């Protein structure tokens, strides 16, 4: 499954980086996310902080709340990449946090569980543009 | 509602964002 592990490689990569600070293809997408991810962020401070307060990850493995937030998020029957970027940062703010708490966690768990719900149930979305393709040219700048 | 609340700031959120490169 060629597009789940594109897709696990990128946001485990980005989520990593975010967390601990530390073909081409793949690394154009995961420029763009850490351009546009870190992006998202920035106004949004005070909205990620109150959302990880909410969500109230206990540990590296509970997933399931955000996952459940995150179908939910896409319930109305839209999808766009800069819903998916936001998901995608958001987990990142929450990796941050997670390594915060305790430093030997991973955040693989979560990496997954975001990538499980875009691949998962946009995959013919995702397919149809060929994949992070339609990432990388929305967020395109000259 | 937790969870609501939360979707509903992401969808906020990435809609501004995916209209802001949109445009
Ligand atoms: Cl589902
Ligand atoms: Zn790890
Ligand atoms: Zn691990
Ligand atoms: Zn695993
Ligand atoms: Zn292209
Ligand atoms: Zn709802
Ligand atoms: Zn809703
Ligand atoms: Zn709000």
């Amino acid at each position: 499954d060629d597009l789940y592990r594109q897709s696990l490689e990128i946001i485990s990569r980005y989520l990593r980086e975010q967390a601990t600070g530390s073909g081409a293809a793949g690394r154009r997408a995961l420029e763009t996310l850490r351009r546009v991810g870190d992006g998202v962020q920035r106004n949004h401070e005070t909205a990620f902080q109150g959302m990880l307060r909410k969500l109230d990850i206990k540990n590296e493995d509970d997933v399931k709340s955000l996952s459940r937030v995150m179908i939910h998020v896409f319930s109305d029957g839209v999808t766009n990449w800069g819903r998916i970027v936001t998901l995608i940062s958001f987990g990142a703010f929450v990796a941050k946090h997670l390594k915060t708490i305790n430093q030997e966690s991973c955040i693989e768990p979560l990496a997954e569980s975001i990538t499980d719900v875009l691949v998962r149930t946009k995959r013919d979305w995702l397919v149809k543009q060929r994949g992070w393709d339609g990432f990388v040219e929305f967020f395109h700048v000259e | 509602r937790p969870e609501i609340w939360i979707a509903q700031e992401l969808r906020r959120i990435g809609d501004e964002f995916n209209a802001y490169y949109a445009r």
